[PDB]
């Protein structure tokens, strides 16, 4: 085949002029509808602060209308998609991940409402969701949607535009360009096969989506965290135990989802009621934590700044973490429209935190700012749980600008997917699709 | 330069207290972990504390409860050491160090001159400057030492120069010794004999923690 | 807490020579530093994590060890190489210093040039008597000094004091001085010191009478 | 296909133990192997600078000494190519390419001495070339040899560990282990069919690669620019029209250098001795350059940053882009082992720095810093002329840590990588492996 | 975040004077600084930038070295040379920071102001005189209080009562100009209980000769 | 250079009234900057990029326009938005600034409370005399001020000030200041000055006798 490939290489990167104007058009778009779907779930949960001072003095009172106001909106979601686009529940990740390998299909005339609003629903709540699983839906549809607009042929043109809406959705999602491209090369496109996604074109649509955010967003960066302390050569060796901690939890997170969808499918066995009512029950528990306990609840971007700099006891860190693994599994097992990407930083943190804590007091000869270790851990339970490292060490390098760093993030990473790997451990996305398409056949 | 100044250390009665300031310029004084050691006099270097960045940790040597009390004040870009209840083991030569690593174990990267602490119940008191002209039969040979003595003063140090430093060679004044709470010491110079008393030799003695400054002309004897 | 012991606490060596000195520890130790200061100077940064020398240190300078026991090497020696050489670690907290090293110049015997003052009018006056003897410029730095009034050995307020080793001529000084009341100054005649060094067995004796 | 995806997915990311503990070895290795390329290379610049030193009366006799220390050293690698290895001439990441593919042969027992004392010579006589294309070239053989070694079986473990290996050489001789990974990941692994390649394999050796970089390095980075103002928005469009000139130079210096590759081949018409001689007088015009003018000569990493702190003049400027974009051509399409990448970033850093100061004077209306442009630059001909913008923007990223220049960056990169597909260039290391296997079917 | 400008007060035609803008709060350098004047009563006038570096150093269309900008990023402090100094130049200086959104870049923090006469006057003092009721103490709910700051040159001077504690109650007046010198007045009124019973003082303070007064209001009985 | 000019230079309006002032410029600029300058304060980012609120400023405003024509609009004014009003540009180069809005504020009557204030003893010490009439917190500004020494009408050396309006009640205040030598003040005796103000048709009047 030398012959052949002679051929090839000469052709190689030659996007056809149609698909890069495509891509552009998807960036803008996907990007106006993350910064669109960004602004609503901030004036929701706005509207909802200003309710608990019209009537701040009865506390029971308080945490009633706290509660309700998060159910009403939980419940409006999880309505909006069993009726209208079941797909749309969750992240929508795996769905996107099945459009690319032709097995699902992206009815983008449903889920873009769908996504859309019933995210602000859940998101808008105060439940612990991302906005990731949103906006990489609602960009790949929107991918799919112009697709079917300007009636576009080829594999080529459906794949790309499929991926530079889902990679232009995750950029806009965190103003992570880099982290967007590097998700659809790393995790999105299909994984056993050779694929046409053209990547010049996922990096037009990406600029367009990462400009539209810069024009509605511009002063305030997602996380300030500021310049952090180096690492010595002789420090790595503890980032690799902290990713070997995350190793093993890894897993042990992915299989409580997966038993906690089942378990949660027990609650309501497909009834649309039971289910939108249980879903409510979440939300408001979710918005009454917001109240009562506000780092338990949240899709976490707040308390990472906070808990980078120190300002947690130990005794905290361990509440929270506690506490949010299980709201994160409440709120994502349920089936409610929203990422866990987002929720999944959140927890990472807050474990390298507390493990920089322990590490401090106990190597003073190595000078430690526990908050290297809190950066550290952030992008560890992506590389344990959904098996991305390369994705969160770049996501995370966007989101904090500590590329000082570098070495233990990456250390810390592989130690994660390598020990999730050895535990006998599964890529999140994947064993959600999979079992998605083990429903599309076992009713057969 | 990087340059490590600190001041502020003289004498203090027993049980009483100091604070000790060192002045940084020269490189960003944040980033940069600040470290205090002391030298007890003929004795080694004895390491204090330290002082991270946004001082969030200060480490000590096992000592005490309010003995030391590093501080840093980042924006005046000044490090400070209370020393409280203070002994007279607590007299000794203080540095001040900025911190760095190279494989990661820490080292001491850069230090200052040092600030002298003297911890004693003696009362500063002024030298007494005396001449010393050889005898009257003098062994006129080539060369001819000449000296003074400065005697009786409280604490250290004094600084004694020949003809306003310019007799530069030549000269060696010895280390004070201390006796009954006060301080003597003696310079030497040698000149050439077509020098003295042909010119004037004179010796300058400021002792600075009494305001003295003097000036003893050696004259011949008899 | 981790002890380091420097082990020749003081040495000489002549220069264009090969020079060693050793930090011991207590228990193991990584990656040592060690610094050099001069008298009045700021301790200088001189090597280290074990081996690294720092931009400036010539490279005459090395260092090596393990565990232990670690140690610092001059490959031929200079003049400006006399200085204190202290090791330090910090592999454990809290850190320490060694005793130190003090290395001094070798260099061919020298005798005093001996150099007796008598009291001046200025402190008779106050009614103080001190009699100031010089021990100027001598190798090796072991010396004795005594004093003979009206050729009488006397040992009561002598108060001696060397310099460091010189500069210049790399040598010593030694400063002896009898301090006696005005009263007891005049009761006798011949005041007299001794130096006794190595360089010779007959003492240079240098003294002044009152008459 | 359903029944089978649902199975390839519960069984995904599974890499063989033995895979990743050998690419563990092979990035501990290349690390060793790439910092002493390095060190070497210094040693022998070095010396050439005191040889200087104790002629450095005679001014005529001066420019002699220079010119012949790097003449010798020149001849000795252009020698040690033809001799015992040409596929170690060049860069060599054309013929790592090939190598994945399955159509070209890693003869490490020959190649790794060859590349490394071979690239000692031409680099250490300070020629116009970087230390990039022997790392990389030495990494994958490095990779080979250990699989031979340990009798690895298995397309997978021979597609990577030759590939981790590759990506272990371009790190170390950056300090970029990102720029390592996304270099495999865009650029070198099989382009056109899926390939076995384990990234997690990859990142493994490139973690121990770059480990190996930092014990012997640290406390230094490669270049160090300083911290950069910020771009705001209505200042994105000048980066745009940046990308759109490096988009159409690319390719013109693309046929440069494939179309002097030729011209310098007529000059020795194949000849080991004529070549050699030839690289003497390429070699020794280098050291020579190096001491009259030493910014139209060397890899080049030394003036990225006194031109992007303006330090130069607009025609200082204007001189160091035409006289090193002859010194570059000259240097790597004469066959002399080594890359082109890093003097490529020096090209890309003195073309925008000059399109900076432009900028500048037209638009005091936008506080401009002319070092911003410097910086989107710097890595625009590794997206117009190779065509790895993802690798060129991250590897300037690690490079240079003004994160906050993410946007002109990238807006630079794909500016120049569109129009060099719209003005008919193509990836220079595809078309190379592209001449190479067409003289190997004639 | 502050910006505190200083050096400014009298100068003769002709001659020259350095005004000192001390910044503290931010990052101070990265970050352009700028001069805008205003003579008094009229608008803003933009003097010059200087971006971090003192690579660049723009000017508004002055002649030779009629201005010149300086920053020392090591003190914190922008700097400001006037030469030549002519009757234009009696304004209120203004040091301030620089910064955009989309772009266009804006005065984003100004500091207070420094105040620069050119007259060929001497600089004078003010004598600080207190105002009391007569021997009518006529009481309402109020009184009123006053000081009377006379004969001071240049402008201007900062009147406060008890170091500000007083902030309600306060009228000080524009100063009236004659023979080349100053004048002007504070009112406070305070509840009649507050008073004598406890001290009221007014304190003036000129500094274009570093003066400070502090006057208490006595009752004349 | 781009010259603006602002729409009024002076408006008057009520509390409740919409509000609008313009920005025109001599060239097309874009995205335009606003400057709040309240009496005796510095300059304040009060709008930028046209429309753009800094943090702090309250809902009531707004901006826009583009071109030439830019306003600023406050929607139901408020009485502390009583400012001298600046715009400026810097889409070309130099930057310039508009020549100011200054909004004034109507607002009910308000009468003037007047104080009466004899020379100080400080003062006559130093020869000269100055009799001073507070009037505080009058509205509308239109005020006259007579003084009268001994029933007579003096017209010479007496001087007047008046406050800007008052960012929270939108007063005004004035002082009368009436200067004579020591002699001429003892030579007579009962001061007394007159205030004229449309809240009263009878003048306000208080005066000081010097017996
Ligand atoms: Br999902
Ligand atoms: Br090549």
């Amino acid at each position: 085949r030398r012959r052949q490939l002679i051929r090839q290489l000469l052709e190689r990167d030659k996007t056809p002029l149609a698909i890069l104007f495509m891509a552009a058009v998807v960036g803008t778009l996907v990007g106006l509808a993350a910064v669109a779907f960004d602004k609503g779930v901030a004036w929701l949960q706005n509207q909802r602060m200003g309710a608990l001072v019209h009537t701040a003095d009865n506390y029971p009172l308080l945490l009633t209308v706290a509660f309700l106001c998060s159910a009403v909106l939980a419940m409006f979601g999880y309505f909006l998609v069993r009726k209208y686009a079941p797909e749309a529940g969750g992240s929508g990740i795996p769905e996107i991940e099945g459009a690319l390998e032709d097995q699902r299909p992206v009815r983008w005339w449903r889920v873009l409402p769908v996504k859309f609003f019933g995210g602000l629903g859940t998101l808008g709540g105060g439940m612990v969701l991302g906005a990731d699983g949103p906006t990489v839906q609602i960009g790949g549809n929107i991918g799919r949607m112009v697709l079917d607009i300007f009636r576009l042929k080829g594999d080529e043109a459906r794949h790309t535009l499929l991926a530079t809406g889902a990679a232009a959705g995750l950029a806009a999602a965190f103003n992570a360009p880099l982290a967007g491209i590097l998700f659809i090369i790393e995790e999105m496109r299909p994984q056993f096969r050779y694929t046409l996604i053209s990547i010049k074109a996922v990096f037009i649509g990406v600029i367009m989506s990462t400009i539209m955010y810069r024009i509605f967003n511009h002063e305030v960066a997602l996380i300030d965290v500021g310049k952090l302390s180096d690492a010595p050569l002789n420090t790595l060796w503890l980032y690799l135990i902290l990713g070997i901690i995350f190793g093993i939890f890894g897993p042990i997170f992915n299989k409580w989802v997966l038993g906690m969808q089942d378990l949660l499918h027990r609650v309501h066995g497909g009834n649309i009621t039971k289910w939108v009512l249980m879903g409510g029950a979440i939300g408001g528990l979710c918005g009454l934590l917001g109240f009562v306990a506000p780092a338990t609840s949240g899709g976490g971007a707040n308390l990472i700044p906070i808990a980078t700099a120190g300002n947690f006891s130990m005794g905290m860190l361990v509440f929270i973490f506690v506490a949010r693994v299980i709201t994160t599994l409440l709120c994502f097992s349920s089936g409610a429209p929203g990422g866990i990407f987002a929720p999944m930083l959140a927890l990472g943190t807050v474990l390298g935190t507390a493990f920089g804590m322990v590490a401090v007091e106990l190597f003073p000869q190595y000078h430690l700012e526990a908050g290297t270790f809190a950066i550290a851990g952030m992008g560890a339970l992506l590389a344990a749980s959904i098996r991305a490292p390369l994705t969160g060490i770049i996501l995370v390098l966007e989101m904090t600008d500590n590329y000082q760093l570098i070495l233990p993030m990456i250390i810390t990473g592989l130690g994660a997917t390598l020990l999730a790997q050895f535990t006998g451990g599964k890529p999140l996305y994947s064993a959600i699709l999979a079992r998605t398409l083990a429903k599309q056949e076992a009713e057969q | 330069e990087v340059r490590l100044l600190e001041s502020g250390g003289g004498l203090v009665q027993p049980g009483g207290s100091l604070k000790l300031s060192c002045a940084a310029s020269g490189f960003d004084y944040s980033r940069y972990w600040m470290s205090w050691v002391r030298q007890a006099p003929g004795k080694g270097l004895k390491w204090i504390g330290e002082i991270n960045p946004v001082s969030s940790t200060i480490n000590y040597t096992p000592s005490l409860k309010d003995k030391f009390i590093i501080s840093r004040d980042n924006a005046k870009d000044t490090l400070y050491l209370q020393i409280s209840k203070v002994r007279s083991e607590d007299t000794a030569l203080y540095y001040c160090a900025r911190l760095y690593y190279g494989y990661g174990y820490w080292y001491f990267d850069v230090w200052g001159a040092g600030t002298t602490v003297t911890v004693s119940s003696a009362k500063t008191t002024p030298p007494s400057v005396y001449p010393l002209a050889p005898g009257s039969a003098a062994a006129a040979a080539s060369m001819v030492t000449l000296g003074c003595l400065v005697k009786g003063y409280f604490p250290e140090p004094v600084t004694v120069t020949w003809n306003s430093g310019s007799l530069a060679a030549g000269v060696h004044t010895f280390p004070a010794v201390l006796q009954a709470a006060l301080y003597t010491l003696s310079s030497s110079v040698t000149v050439p004999s077509s020098s003295w008393p042909s010119e004037t030799v004179t010796c300058n003695v400021a002792h600075p923690a009494s305001s003295t400054k003097v000036d003893k002309k050696i004259v011949p004897r008899a | 807490d981790i002890v380091l012991t420097q082990s020749p606490a003081i040495m000489s060596a002549a220069p264009g020579d090969k020079v060693t000195m050793t930090c011991s520890a207590s228990s193991s130790v990584s990656y040592i530093h060690w610094y050099q200061q001069k008298s009045g100077t700021s301790p200088k940064r001189w090597i280290y994590d074990t081996s690294k020398l720092t931009s400036g240190v010539p490279v005459r300078f090395s260092g090596s060890g393990s565990g232990t026991s670690y140690s610092l090497t001059i490959n031929t020696m200079e003049a400006e190489d006399a200085a204190t050489y202290y090791c330090q670690q910090w592999s454990s907290h809290p850190q320490t210093f060694g005793g130190g090293t003090k290395l001094e110049i070798l260099r061919a015997d020298a005798a005093p040039t001996v150099s007796i003052f008598p009291p001046s009018s200025e402190q008779l006056t106050s009614g103080g008597a001190s009699v100031v003897c010089f021990l100027n410029n001598f190798y090796p730095k072991d010396i004795n000094v005594k004093w003979k009034i009206d050729g009488s050995e006397r040992q009561n307020g002598v108060l001696n004091s060397w310099t460091d080793q010189d500069s210049k001529d790399s040598t010593y000084s030694m400063s002896s001085t009898l301090t006696l009341t005005k009263d007891e100054y005049e009761r006798h005649n011949s005041y007299t010191c001794e130096a006794t060094h190595k360089t010779s067995t007959s003492p240079i004796v240098k003294s002044f009478n009152r008459a």
